[PDB]
């Protein structure tokens, strides 16, 4: 159904090359650059994902996110909306169907899981995180694929925002840094990455930055974070932590 | 803090702790340790903070809550409203007000007060309100904190400027007056600068938001409260005189030279053939030329002086006892310079009469019917003496108005108002003269 | 001038109907008054109606004068005070070129070299 | 007392009558008094966001502007020593 | 046409 | 230097409170030199003191006197030809 930019419902099960053709044929354009990505809204926040946004509108690089309205994702899309009010920007949330609250079948109408309006594009996946294997194959295609136009050396740049905690942060990091074309950039879990960049170390800054994640989490769970950690640390050449025109400056010694 | 944290009982109850450190005004402290990721923040468990903080004079605080997920639409309900108006709301900043009102009125004074009446005895802008609000008691943060989210800021700050202007033309108390006097300064300087910028990013929109009238902040809109408040820095920036200019000119091309728009006046057929040099078929052109505001003002002041020749040549040349042609001719073109005047009186009488040039030109009016009047009557010679005498005065008058086309020009401009200046000193002067 | 003119033609004599007399009696006011021994002062000598508006419109036109008089000082001071150490050095450029481009020779020979110059 | 009062600028005061000269020929009918009478005759027988998201846009530049101007004190510096 | 090519795709 | 703290100082004073300022101003001392802070600044010709604006509502206060300061002035000269109308309107005293 057409909310009312474009919603679909694909299944976990969906190959990546159609979605490709899909969104290239007849919805969008060759990419010059793509990027994914209650909250404390700090002026620091505030300004740094703005002055992403300006940079994706720049190079008309796709922008994706969860897209639901709770979250910092909402405000994402209340700045592409006031831009767009102000060469159009790209937006692409990805969440679950079954996640959520609502489903209309259709074009049908959407009236308030609660998903945001201001996101151009939606997707949903029918499994029953769902969409996280789908983001990483979709990520490892483009990757895969040639732009002579782009400035960048063959293949079309791509690069992995992060800006909050939790096992989901952690997990999608990993599976992006498991490829290595995936590059990786650091704004909780951020101050931890950022202070790190063996055991005693990552338990320390993890227990710091995360006083209630750390307790809730079991013992399993902290040494498979652990694990993770010590993953993404060992390719380091790739990561890149901002420390706390600076936005352009990281993607590009990042890139 | 420190020991109302360890108790046991109040680790939980971080309202508490917000509370308190709102009570202390502990900025930093409380965005550090109590306002993090741990637990969500709803805009209802919020609100009687965020009042709270409004009550006491913590514009800090208000922003951190505004940044922190709190929608201020929603949370300034008629009620809470039409409380904080009543019961908040100084009686020595109403009685003020009330002064105001009654010596000072103004087109908009009086709207605020009447918004205030309806609040106080028991809505479409809250925010507006609620900026009113923190202007009449001079809040300086709290106004800047609650303007920054409103929609017309530019159209907000000229709206402020002028009531703290007409507030600070009181003289109830001089202290009061002069912060309110130095926050409106502070309040069109921003104005000023960030229509500057909006203009300055872009050209169409910022004429489209100059023009616009808003869904009735004051009935009004920023050129209107511009002009009202005799906010001349803010009219005379670049922008405003361009969009000014544009008007003038109309269709017609805005850099093209005057001479041949002068040529193509004078000369109907070369204007559709030629140098004309439009902005925007040929009877397009033809129209466009011909209702631009320009060439009216030119064919009018022709006109004019057509007029005050023929004038010349019936009152002194063609007068008997009987009517001649020329004379009512002259009748009907003073009809039409009449109904033009009385047009011009139907929209804003008071502020009409306000002005310098309208004083002399209705005045004008009332001489010239007197003498038409007096002249009719052919019976009795002096009667027509006397009604010669006062056409001759008439021509005076009518000569000394001819002089105010000299505003449109660059050059010859300021010449005139400092002419009105010298006129008001050497009254007074020349009074001294004459007393001894 | 012309309009307080054509105002004291008019309360002279009610009308005229002679395209001579007329442009005299005019014109005369002008330099009646600036000459200093104006015939306005004999013209000047219901009534009682008539004679104080005339006597203060004569007094207004008066402070007019004044008006003008003062006003055109104002802004004489007002444009000269300006500089002009650096028109005038920009200025002399001109003066300067006009003998350096042209042929050193003054005029009362000057024309004997203009023929050399045909040639 | 006339050069005194001569003396103050005068190209902000015209600028601001101006707009009164302006407004009296645009709200009016275009139309020339040798021809107004018979005009006169005749006369006697939502979109605001879109400008409003873009001010408040400008408003937010601005906002940036003027803040940045505390970067230029050594309060930055002193944090770096600190 | 979009609606076919949907289909197709899913 | 000391005209220039005592004028700041004054203002200052005015700017917090306004009834004291002034009981202050005309109070005479115990024979300091024999006069108070308006008696010897107007005999120093301390124009700039003097001219401040808290000294200067003060005075207006005084030549006003019980009427109204922010009165307009119209009314009180129509009022003042036409005595009937004192009583009954527009006077707008600030204090039967
Ligand atoms: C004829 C009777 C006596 C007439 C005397 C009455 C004299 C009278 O009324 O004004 C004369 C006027 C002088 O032109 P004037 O040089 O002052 O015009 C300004 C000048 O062009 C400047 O260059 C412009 O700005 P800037 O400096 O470049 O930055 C400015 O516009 P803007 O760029 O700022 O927006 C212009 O306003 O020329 C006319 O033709 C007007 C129609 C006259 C009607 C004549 C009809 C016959
Ligand atoms: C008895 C009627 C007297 C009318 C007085 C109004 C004078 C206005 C003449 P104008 O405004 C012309 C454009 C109509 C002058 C500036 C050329
Ligand atoms: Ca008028």
């Amino acid at each position: 159904g057409d909310i009312q930019g474009k919603y679909l419902r694909l299944s976990c099960d969906t190959d990546s090359e159609t979605l490709y053709e899909l969104l290239t044929q007849h919805w969008h354009l060759k990419t010059p650059n793509l990027v994914i990505s209650n909250f404390a809204l700090k002026p620091r926040m505030r300004k740094i994902f703005s002055r992403l946004i300006y940079i994706a509108q720049s190079k008309g690089a796709w922008i994706l996110t969860g897209g639901t309205h709770y979250g910092l994702m909402k405000y994402i899309g209340e700045v592409v909306r006031d831009n767009t009010i102000s060469e159009n920007i790209v937006a692409i949330g990805i969440a679950a169907w079954g996640m959520v609250s609502n489903r209309d079948t259709l074009s049908a109408q959407y009236i308030m899981y609660i998903l945001d309006n201001n996101h151009t594009h939606l997707l949903l996946v029918d499994n029953g995180t769902v969409e996280a294997k789908l983001r990483n194959q979709l990520e490892k295609y483009i990757s895969e694929r040639t732009s002579q136009d782009s400035n960048y050396g063959g293949k079309i740049p791509i690069v992995c925002f992060a800006q909050g905690g939790g096992r989901e942060t952690l997990k999608a990091i990993n599976t992006s840094v498991k490829s290595k074309i995936p590059c990786v950039v650091v704004e909780q879990i951020a101050d931890v990455i950022a202070s790190l960049v063996t055991s005693s170390m990552v338990k320390e800054k993890l227990v710091r930055f995360l006083p209630r994640t750390v307790s809730r989490l079991p013992e399993e769970e902290i040494e498979s974070w652990i694990k993770w950690l010590k993953e993404i640390l060992e390719s380091s050449h790739l990561l890149t932590v901002i420390k706390m025109e600076i936005v352009s400056n990281a993607i590009s010694y990042a890139l | 803090y420190k020991a109302f944290s360890t108790n046991e009982q109040d680790k939980d109850n971080w309202n508490g702790q917000l509370k308190l450190l709102l009570e202390w005004n502990q900025l930093d402290l409380a965005s550090d340790e109590i306002f993090t990721n741990d637990r969500r923040w709803e805009s209802a468990d919020l609100q009687e903070v965020m009042f709270t903080a409004l009550i006491k004079d913590r514009p800090k605080f208000v922003r951190l809550f505004l940044e922190n997920g709190l929608n201020l639409q929603k949370f300034l309900t008629n009620e809470v409203l039409t409380e904080l108006f009543s019961t908040h709301f100084s009686t020595l900043v109403y009685r003020n007000l009330q002064i105001a009102k009654n010596s000072y009125n103004d087109a908009l004074l009086t709207f605020v007060w009447k918004l205030v009446a309806n609040f106080r005895r028991s809505t479409r802008h809250p925010l507006q309100a609620l900026f009113i609000w923190a202007i009449l008691q001079n809040k300086k943060e709290l106004s800047k904190v609650i303007w920054e989210q409103t929609k017309g800021c530019t159209l907000a700050a000229l709206g402020a400027s002028k009531l703290l202007k007409t507030l600070a033309k009181v003289k109830n108390d001089i202290n009061a007056a002069g912060e309110s006097e130095e926050l409106a300064n502070e309040y069109e300087t921003r104005a000023v600068e960030l229509f500057t910028e909006c203009y300055s990013n872009d050209e169409d929109l910022a004429e489209q938001l100059l023009v616009y009238s808003c869904e009735a902040w004051g009935g009004s809109n920023c050129l209107e409260l511009a002009v009202e408040a005799t906010d001349q820095h803010f009219i005379a920036q670049p922008g405003v005189q361009n969009f000014l200019s544009k008007q003038w000119y109309g269709e017609i091309s805005r850099d093209t030279k005057n001479w041949k728009i002068i040529l193509c006046l004078f000369i109907i057929p070369l204007v559709g053939c030629g140098l004309v040099s439009f902005r925007k078929k040929l009877l397009w052109y033809y129209v466009a030329f011909f209702t631009s505001p320009f060439v009216v003002f030119s064919w009018n002041v022709v006109f004019y002086i057509a007029f005050l020749l023929l004038f010349a040549y019936v009152l002194l040349m063609d007068f008997h006892s009987v009517p001649h042609t020329p004379e009512l001719i002259l009748y009907a073109l003073v009809f039409v310079l009449f109904c033009d005047e009385v047009r011009q009186w139907y929209m804003n009488g008071v502020n009409y009469f306000t002005d310098l040039w309208n004083v002399m030109d209705t005045l004008g009016l009332f001489y010239f019917i007197a003498g038409i009047v007096f002249r009719l009557h052919s019976s009795n010679k002096s009667s027509l003496y006397s009604g010669r005498v006062i056409f001759c005065l008439d021509y005076i008058i009518f000569t000394l108005r001819l002089i105010h086309i000299f505003t449109v020009s660059r050059n010859l401009g300021p010449k005139i108002i400092m002419l009105q200046r010298m006129l008001i000193d050497v009254f007074f002067f020349l009074f001294l003269f004459a007393v001894w | 001038m012309v309009a307080f003119g054509v105002a004291r033609q008019g309360i002279l004599r009610q009308n005229e109907q002679r395209w001579r007399w007329i442009f005299r009696s005019v014109i005369y006011e002008p330099y009646l008054a600036m000459f200093g021994q104006v015939p306005s002062d004999v013209d000047s000598t219901p009534e009682w109606i008539t004679i104080p508006l005339v006597c203060i419109y004569m007094l207004s036109t008066n402070i007019l004068l004044v008006n003008l008089l003062v006003a055109m000082f104002g802004y004489t001071v007002g444009i000269v005070q300006e500089n002009n150490d650096q028109v005038w050095k920009f200025q002399r450029y001109f003066l300067v070129q006009e003998y350096c481009n042209r042929l050193n020779i003054p005029f009362p020979f000057v024309v004997f070299a203009y023929f050399y110059m045909v040639v | 007392y006339t050069v005194g009062i001569v003396q103050e600028n005068n190209d902000q005061v015209w600028k601001f009558q101006r707009y009164f000269l302006v407004q009296e020929y645009c709200n009016r009918l275009n139309i020339p008094f040798p021809f107004v009478v018979f005009a006169y005759f005749y006369m006697v027988v939502n979109e605001d966001n879109e400008t409003l998201a873009w001010e408040g846009v400008m408003k937010e530049n601005y906002l940036v502007k003027i803040n940045t101007k505390a970067n230029d004190n050594s309060e930055e510096m002193r944090h770096r020593f600190r | 046409d979009l609606v076919n090519f949907i289909q197709a795709n899913f």
